[PDB]
């Protein structure tokens, strides 16, 4: 299926940490840190200048992804035109529809939508979401605590589903409005259909390596650059070895 | 498809009348108004009927059988799919036996009826596994406002959803917390994705056609709570054939006694 | 139009008093005491009241016969949104239909498409854009509706002044001001210049409700009434209470006629 | 333990249904029937509902006949709290105690002690953490109760999915999450581990409330309880309704033999 | 001569209507490609002064609009009588009458009207506006309630496009409407008027969303950003080629600080 198929895109990320950039600068110190990804960004939040777009594209090897307003469909269209990666639908700038999201299956480039809770990451999902990102703070608040509960929710309401039985499965689906064929899949993968990424006031490599072992797939992240994202990189990749993350922590500088 | 079958199953019941009966004079009074199928049934609490009576019902008539099971009921179903009853109506005028779920309907060979007053409740019950939907207003009291109300409910939605902006769809199946495939499909078909009748205070002919005329496949009908029941049950089944024809409506509704 | 056409075929009651009849004998005594027609049912609204149940269309069987009793024209009520009861009546061959709230409604939201027939319809109302709303709907006459089957007439009037004030309000109104006076009435805006240009309800407008003496009737009349629906047969002797009414509508501006028509007419309701 | 002695006493009772009796007769005709435990008590649920004073334990006498009259095992009622009322059951020499809330709570605040005894007890609960706390207490065999003396199974259903519904939650949850839990539930936190580990109570569960027909008593079975109480002698004929209750439960998965069984059984309650 | 007004305003179609408070300005725009200017200059904000709307008259060769208080029909009247070709009744401005708007039949000139919903427009309509542009925020740069009102207006047409007859009556209750105007959009399946989107369009692509969701043309309060003759240009290409992304992305490349 051409969902599958985007759906396989984005598991390449999986392991990585993708970062916020904001000029090709930052895009290029990124990727020496080794970052899976750069999400590019430039009072109402837009999408990002195609220009400014396709400077970081050029400037880095690594896949790029631009954010495009909530249901704001034709930001879109042009996210696509200029050939990113991934679009973000992204709660994060200012919404344009409040409504309804994008239909993402209108599209050939994967999206990434966020989420704060198993009902909403499974709608997402079926207007055609090939990732999700489990989000926390939507500000640069520094502070995980929103995070570690919407993943804590997430995970937790798959367990559930996972050992729930079968004919209690349709009024669940109605408790959280969501897709009944996708709550099924779900209980059946024991994990939710695609690439899960933490986000939201990840600051420090502890805080990165949290949410590796709360489960996640990979994390998000938003005085001294090039080696705090070493260390988140480096802590993502070896989330389970207290030793490294130790070292890693290590005079990183003020977070 | 097992539930395709299950569907097609229903459809033999269209422009059909489906009567209440208790005993076996009943369902040949039914059968002989020429009423579609019977349903087997008997304050304090209300559940399915004796299969003793269901059997005497089943070997009075060759139309088709159908019998209630409390909502949420799974084993009193299995009990009526063990006996050969052509249908099976998990019905809410029986005492509600578990509040928070129905029936897992695919869990069977035997199609089911499920009740709805919306769309959205109509949808959750056919992916569950119903068959056949029955439009349900007002029981026992004679009186159709309540049906009118979910007819004009569910066949308005429908509409809506038949012109609705495709990437819309979504928060509309979100608002009706109604599966999204469903959903899709109704807007497609441009109709319910089943049979639908309507069912709660149809007492007259003009009730019956009123329900055919606003959209119904059919209607139930729970007759003998009249005054000459074999008449006034020829009557309603003559309103739903011929549901567009008032010189016909006239002519079974005259002198048909206390209603 | 065939809506100006059924407007017209009304236009013959004004002056008349509308009677309920549950049998023949009564739909005689009712044109024999003058009653402009009678509006067939199978029980007055005081007994609906009082009982209960589901009150419906009436036995077409019984509807034939007052038809066949009397000269004078013959209504027959249809629950409000019961277009199919109304069907009936049309093949039936009435000359009227009342799609009656003292009937149970059969839908709370809709009434009946009433243009969809060609026989004349009579709807109730309680205000001037409740009667307006009607009217588009098809309604060819209009009675403003108090309470039923209570011989009480008071919310009858607290109508009657409500349609009547609003409608001259309404003629005297600044122009630019009707639009949004249409907004608040919630009625159609070329049916509100319709009625502010004419000066009154572009269609006959009866009274209804609790009119129970020859009072009670020529009162309705004075306040700018076309007629009076009578729900006399619940009173001591209906022959006599029902010609008083029937005369003290023609003479409703007349005292000493309406003295003549009220003496020793026994008890009422 | 001496409590885990009495746990394994109860597990001879899965499978298994238990009757109430008010008498010797009855009690014969509920081991007749195939019951594994009678329940001796001077009313049953329907009638202290529909009559009302103050239900107590039942008099030793009548306890002492039943218990000589069946062979199977012999229970009593004692009030919530009521110790005393237990220790006299228990000096009876009965099988079980059920500390029962169908009788007239004892005490507000404080269940029965119950490790302070060497003989069962049989506790009600509505959910996991109610549950929990009886055992925590000493009771060794639990009964999610429903509604009593009314035939409907609808609260018994909702009651049975809470219990075994928290269980599933249970068993898959996260480790570091079980403390929380465990205070959500107000249930000791031993016992919450101990029931994540073995996937189901640590003691012996039956259904009641409501079980009126053979249908009732094997969805019960179906939705995973170990057995069933009924409050049978409220209906048509005891005898072959009783019988059919307890084949139901032995042949709770097979449609057929429910079929059977359920055929002519005579007006339930 | 009210469906002469409405075919006057039907030639707006594909347009983009632009603010402007000066005659530079109106040449800045005209040259930018815009079908129409709208003429302008805390406290409130009333009609602008003749002398400069016959400054703007005069400097451009494409239609000039101009605001009128909600109510103010002597602005109105003012604004006829110095030979503009439409007047919009406009919200922005100070409200001037709380309780009825213009009889605007009583004018020869073309009105506009803002609107936020169907039964909104409709009642405008009914008061003769040719004209109907569904308004969002005002001033703001965010075209999310833009947006709400357009799928809102749209939403409920196609709702009343397939509805049982016998429905509508309650429908034109509900939205406090004229029944006449409900039939006539029921039979039209769109408004019986211009249909433009304003409030909160910035940038290219709000443009040309607005257009996918189904609007005629769009309003512009572009002179907020930092290259207004760039901007502009970009804005009016994006509504006319408003279905070519690769189109969108060249207008909306490096177009400044919006």
């Amino acid at each position: 299926h051409p969902f599958s198929v985007k759906v396989g895109l984005a598991q390449v990320l999986r392991g990585g940490a993708i970062v916020e950039v904001s000029s090709v600068n930052q895009a290029k110190l990124a990727e020496s840190a080794g970052a899976c990804s750069v999400i590019v960004s430039d009072g109402v939040r837009r999408m990002p200048d195609p220009v400014l777009i396709k400077e970081v594209k050029r400037a880095v090897s690594v896949p790029v992804m631009a954010r495009a307003r909530v249901g704001h469909f034709v930001e879109a269209q042009i996210l696509e035109s200029l050939a990113v990666d991934y679009i973000d639908e992204s709660e994060i700038i200012s919404v344009a529809d409040d409504d309804h999201f994008i239909n993402k299956h209108n599209f050939r480039s994967p999206f990434i939508c966020g989420c704060r809770d198993t009902g909403e990451a499974l709608r997402r999902i079926r207007e055609g979401a090939a990732m999700i990102r489990i989000q926390g703070d939507l500000t640069a608040t520094g502070n995980i605590a929103e995070t570690v509960k919407n993943v804590r929710s997430l995970m937790g309401e798959v367990r559930v589903l996972n050992n729930m039985d079968d004919d209690e499965v349709f009024t669940f689906a109605k408790k959280i409005s969501a897709p009944y064929d996708l709550v099924a899949q779900t209980k059946q993968m024991g994990r939710v259909p695609v690439v899960q990424f933490a986000s939201g006031g990840i600051t420090t490599p502890a805080d990165a390596a949290l949410m590796m072992q709360l489960g996640c797939d990979g994390v998000f992240v938003g005085p001294d650059p090039f080696k705090k994202l070493r260390s988140i990189v480096q802590a993502v990749q070896h989330y389970n070895d207290p030793h490294v993350l130790a070292e890693m922590s290590s005079g990183l500088e003020n977070a | 498809s097992p539930f395709s079958v299950k569907v097609g199953l229903a459809q033999m019941l269209r422009g059909g009348v489906i009567m209440d009966v208790v005993n076996a004079e009943q369902a040949r009074i039914a059968e002989e108004a020429g009423a579609c199928a019977v349903m087997a049934l008997e304050g304090g609490v209300a559940r399915m009927s004796d299969p003793q009576m269901i059997k005497e019902i089943k070997q009075a008539v060759t139309i088709p059988v159908m019998a209630k099971a409390r909502i949420g009921h799974f084993v009193e179903a299995q009990i009526l799919e063990a006996i050969g009853i052509d249908y099976i109506d998990e019905s809410e005028v029986l005492t509600l036996a578990d509040e928070d779920h129905h029936i897992n309907k695919h869990n069977f060979r035997i199609p089911f009826v499920c009740g709805c007053r919306n769309l959205g409740e109509a949808l959750r019950r056919i992916r569950e596994g119903a068959a056949m939907i029955r439009t349900k207003g007002e029981a026992g009291t004679g009186n159709i406002i309540e049906a009118v109300r979910h007819v004009r409910s569910v066949n308005g939605d429908i509409r809506v959803l038949r012109n609705m902006d495709d990437d819309e769809v979504f928060t509309f199946a979100k608002k009706l917390a109604a599966p999204y495939d469903l959903v899709m499909q109704t807007k497609q078909l441009g109709r319910l994705p089943v049979v639908q009748f309507a069912a709660g205070g149809v007492a007259t002919p003009a009730d019956a056609a009123l329900m055919m005329q606003l959209g119904c496949d059919g209607v139930f009908v729970g007759i003998f709570k009249s005054g000459d029941p074999a008449r006034r049950a020829r009557a309603i089944v003559q309103a739903v054939t011929h549901y567009s024809d008032p010189e016909m409506l006239v002519e079974v509704s005259c002198g048909l006694g206390e209603a």
